[PDB]
């Protein structure tokens, strides 16, 4: 139906890491299949793992794939720098419609330096701005390895997803990471609620700014 | 590997589809001795394609399929490429590049009995052609004319599966054949079906 | 040997009509099913449908029915990706695909994969408005630079003096086809109520310069 | 690709002959053997196949229970034996294997590619039976004649008024009858004046019975 | 069971001939495939048609084959002296109990050498001699044809009769033409209980019928 990955997952040179996979579903009445996909910059998806546990020649041992239930997992074994890139799971059902999904995205990273947590700024709309009749809640996010980040909003508590930009991370000359995300709200929206939240996720921990309308 | 291909399993099975309902097996990881099958005198009909049956001991492959079912003595030459008839069109259609091997054997001890056996059906209406290796047991009523059909049988309104009535006086082309086919799969991937090394 | 070539990318606006298509070598072409994947940028991979090329027979992923066409010819072994009106929404990488055999459904052959980049707004230049620092120690404050086209802008920090501490961020494409960006100095706290900030933003194929002074909140 | 058959055979009724035939090349394309038989000035009639690799073999319902055909997988030798020869038995007896240029392997459409030379075999029977001769009376010119009926074997000779009558003679070549009898018939052209003052006696002569017939052809009344 | 082709079939050096092969629903009506073969005189058949229209390899091209229906075709186009052949058609046959290899009568192609010659023909009733003997034989002798190649047809009043025939395969004369002859075998019963026997020869698609009674 739809195929959940966790958004990135990180190793260095030697490690294990494993991508999970989960939401299949499968019919007896017709054939089926699960295969793991993967993808460098700008690249054609080359199959890894295909019909659940089976392997391409001229794809390394180190990948292994696994199933229980209705989760799939993708093991890559003693990581290399050429392993860096995006892993999809996917299943094809015969019989459903559609039959063929492919799963959410994971993106791998190989730690060439240690990790570094990103340090984040809230930038409230300028007063300026909710003259011009616009509202735009800045977030900049600086100084992480990897370069990976999921960004989410909250408004009072609950969370918000129309009006969200947010940028891919791009290479500082540091070698670290910068990215940034953007909230367009109306002055109205802005001024009615009790605060907005930029919250940022790196590496599996958790780093939330928050403003309020009233200053 | 030491595992044997459980090919009687599928020859032996004493229970056999009907054409449009064919079953498949699936067979990997064992050595396979196509030998236990050129020697049998039960086949009249060993059509292989890209590949020869002398050759077959030698031979590896990723995966092997065995289709199998029953049909008609007239209706072996439509279970092979390139071909049309109501077999090959509505019912198991290879395809223009398929790799294998197409055995048939008549079953006229086993599978008739007298006043017809009824039990064996096929698909004798379908709005196109199948695909190859398209498989399909609906049972929809089949709208011949203009009118609607509702899913009721009637003029112009069809049930589209027929029976094949064996009887076992009938005319070769008329008596039934047992028939599987081997499909021999080649992926670049190590193989797991090979003949005795 | 199987191969799929996909045809060049493609550079079009909103509104115009599109056709991309994908040849297929080194097999019975009418013997086997294709199916298209769209990749949005920086996004997953959708399965988009499949065509059955010897026949023309399609099956479109709900997501997808109604608003492309597949379609296919036979003699030239060419199956194609019709658009009548491309939204911006429809920048992405495509790719057609095949299975690895008629019993292995996994798609093992993949074309090189056709970037189409639907550009949707002209030529404006952009609003630029203080990011304001609050409250030993440093204060961050900067410059919004919203909605313009295209690529790229200038920023400089009291028109070049002032350069340690800059950050200007890569600009966002945003939804409605146009770019924003950020510029943020870090400095003394110290230097609030006496050194001013002012942000040069400049914006070479519109012609526009704008200065904003950045003052404390 | 070679098909080699074995000797011509002379046989007597009743009796029994294997013929042979070995393949030259390989099996890398040779999967049956078929024998197709030719009675003399006659049509083809395929006799029975066998399935090289299994030797199982399927026969004409014409000689079933009177041939079996048996295949010697070493020695790619193929073998046919019929019993109880009949005179109709005689024949140019082919082998010929099975082919098709779609697939590998044995199938119903399976065309006779390759030939071998033929073996002859010939059921003789040292048997004589004399003609019974009866003359065909006529009813410008009229034509009368001899029929020379069941004598064997060839051959009769035949002359007219003791070979005095030479002028529009046609005796014709002889009938094999299904009996393995033989039947001839020779007639003349002669002036219808002539008829009832001329006598015409017709002279079989058959060597191998003994037999001389001087037939009277008379004009009927 | 047999495919039905015509006995003779004749052509003058260049022309073009065909050759039909008929049969039923349980041989080219079914589907199987129709293979065509040429037997030159002293020697053993070549395939020279395989499946339908394929030929093998040096074959020359003028030869093609085509089927439709229940009944399949063979033509040659430009033919020549090499050309003069028998030609079988075979197929496949599912009618009996068991796997069934058909031919068809054969084809009889004469490439013309010389002009066309129509036959004389000369019928014989039974003579009261044998039918004293308690048999009775009509006698049909055919001469100064060509080319050699006749069939023969008897009747009973209108009725055929296929019962008690004989004929020879026509022989070359002095002259270069043919002669060929067919008996017909009755009981003195039979003969005498038709008004009239026909023997009805057929060359070059022209018919000469003789007709003979007991009662005159
Ligand atoms: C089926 O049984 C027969 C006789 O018992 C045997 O020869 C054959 O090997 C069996 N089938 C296979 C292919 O195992």
């Amino acid at each position: 139906s739809v195929l959940t990955q966790p958004a990135s997952v990180s190793g260095s040179p030697g490690q294990s890491i494993t991508i999970s996979c989960t939401g299949i579903s499968s019919d007896v009445g017709g054939y089926n299949s699960v295969s793991w996909y993967q993808q460098h910059p700008g690249k054609a998806p080359k199959l890894m793992i295909y019909d659940v546990t089976n392997r391409p020649s001229g794809v390394s041992n180190r990948f292994s794939g696994s199933k229980s239930g209705n989760t799939a997992s993708l093991t890559i074994s003693g990581l290399q720098a050429e392993d860096e890139a995006d892993y999809y799971c996917s299943s094809y059902t015969s019989s459903s419609t559609p039959p063929y999904v492919f799963g959410t995205g994971t993106k791998v990273s190989v730690l060439g330096q240690p990790k570094a947590a990103p340090s984040v700024t809230l930038f409230p709309p300028s007063s300026e701005e909710l003259q011009a009749n616009k509202a735009t809640l800045v977030c900049l996010i600086s100084d992480f390895y990897p370069g990976a980040v999921t960004v989410a909003w909250k408004a009072d508590s609950s969370p918000v997803k129309a009006g969200v930009e947010t940028t891919t991370p791009s290479k500082q000359s540091n070698n670290k990471y910068a990215a940034s995300s953007y909230l367009s709200l109306t002055p109205e929206q802005w001024k009615s609620h009790r605060s907005y939240s930029c919250q940022v996720t790196h590496e599996g921990s958790t780093v939330e700014k928050t403003v309020a309308p009233t200053e | 590997i030491t595992n044997l291909c459980p090919f009687g399993e599928v020859f032996n099975a004493t229970r056999f589809a009907s054409v449009y309902a064919w079953n498949r097996k699936r067979i990997s990881n064992c050595v396979a001795d196509y030998s236990v099958l050129y020697n049998s005198a039960s086949f009249s009909t060993f059509k292989c394609y890209g590949v020869s049956p002398t050759k077959l001991n030698d031979l590896c492959f990723t995966n092997v399929y065995a289709d199998s079912f029953v049909i008609r003595g007239d209706e072996v030459r439509q279970i092979a490429p390139g071909q049309t008839g109501k077999i090959a069109d509505y019912n198991y259609k290879l395809p223009d590049d398929f790799t294998g091997c197409v055995i048939a054997w008549n079953s006229n001890n086993l599978d008739s009995k007298v006043g017809g056996n009824y039990n064996y059906l096929y698909r004798l209406f379908r709005k196109s052609n199948l695909k190859p290796f398209e498989r399909d047991i609906s049972t929809e009523i089949y709208q011949a004319g203009s009118t609607p059909c509702n899913g009721v049988e009637g003029f112009n309104c069809y049930f589209p599966l027929q029976s094949y009535g064996f009887q076992p006086t009938n005319g070769v082309g008329y008596q039934p054949y047992r028939v599987v086919v081997l499909s021999f799969e080649l992926l670049h991937a190590p193989a797991t079906v090979c003949g005795p090394k | 040997q199987v191969r799929l070539v996909q045809s060049g990318a493609e550079v079009k606006k909103s509104g115009e009509s599109l056709k991309i298509s994908c040849k297929g070598s080194g097999y019975s072409f009418t013997s086997y099913w294709i199916g298209w994947v769209r990749q949005m940028p920086g996004k997953g991979l959708e399965w988009m449908g499949i065509i059955y090329p010897g026949d023309s027979d399609t099956r479109y992923s709900p997501s997808f029915q109604g608003q492309v066409t597949i379609s296919a010819d036979k003699s030239i072994s060419t199956v194609y990706l019709q658009w009548s009106s491309l939204k911006a929404s429809d920048t992405a990488m495509y790719y057609c695909a095949r299975q690895w055999s008629h019993y292995t459904y996994d798609y093992y052959y993949w074309g090189q994969g056709t970037l189409v980049t639907i550009s949707s707004a002209s030529t404006k230049g952009p609003s630029v408005f203080p990011l304001a620092p609050s409250s030993g120690g440093t204060a961050a404050l900067g410059c919004l630079v919203k909605d313009y086209f295209p690529e790229p802008v200038t920023v400089s920090w009291n028109s070049g003096a002032l350069t340690s501490g800059v950050h200007t961020f890569p600009a966002v494409l945003q939804s409605s086809g146009l770019y924003s960006l950020s510029s943020v100095v870090t400095v003394p706290s110290s230097s609030l109520g006496t050194q001013t900030y002012i942000c040069n933003v400049n914006h070479k194929p519109s012609n526009t310069k704008v200065d904003k002074k950045v003052e404390p909140k | 690709v070679q098909l080699v058959q074995s000797g011509a055979e002379v046989k007597k009724p009743g009796s029994s002959v294997k013929v042979s035939c070995k393949a030259s090349g390989g099996i890398f394309n040779t999967y049956t053997i078929s024998w197709v038989r030719q009675a003399p000035g006659q049509g083809l009639e395929w006799m029975g196949r066998i399935i090289l690799m299994s030797g199982m073999a399927n026969y004409a319902q014409k000689i079933q229970g009177r041939v079996t055909i048996t295949a010697d997988k070493s020695t790619s030798t193929a073998y046919m034996e019929l019993t109880s020869l009949r005179s109709d038995d005689t024949a140019v007896y082919y082998c010929a294997r099975g082919f098709n240029g779609n697939y590998y392997g044995w199938g119903d459409d399976d065309a006779f590619d390759i030939w071998g030379q033929g073996t002859l075999v010939t059921v003789y029977s040292a048997s004589t039976k004399g003609p019974s001769v009866f003359p065909l009376a006529p009813s410008g010119t009229a034509a009368l004649g001899c029929l020379v009926k069941d004598y064997f074997p060839e051959p009769v000779t035949v002359s007219w008024n003791s070979g005095a009558l030479t002028s529009g003679v046609h005796t014709f070549p002889a009938v094999l009858q299904s009996s393995g009898l033989y039947s001839l018939s020779s007639v003349v052209t002669v002036p219808s004046s002539s008829l009832g003052t001329q006598t015409y006696i017709c002279n079989v002569n058959h060597k191998p019975s003994n037999t001389k017939v001087d037939k009277r052809v008379e004009p009927k009344s």
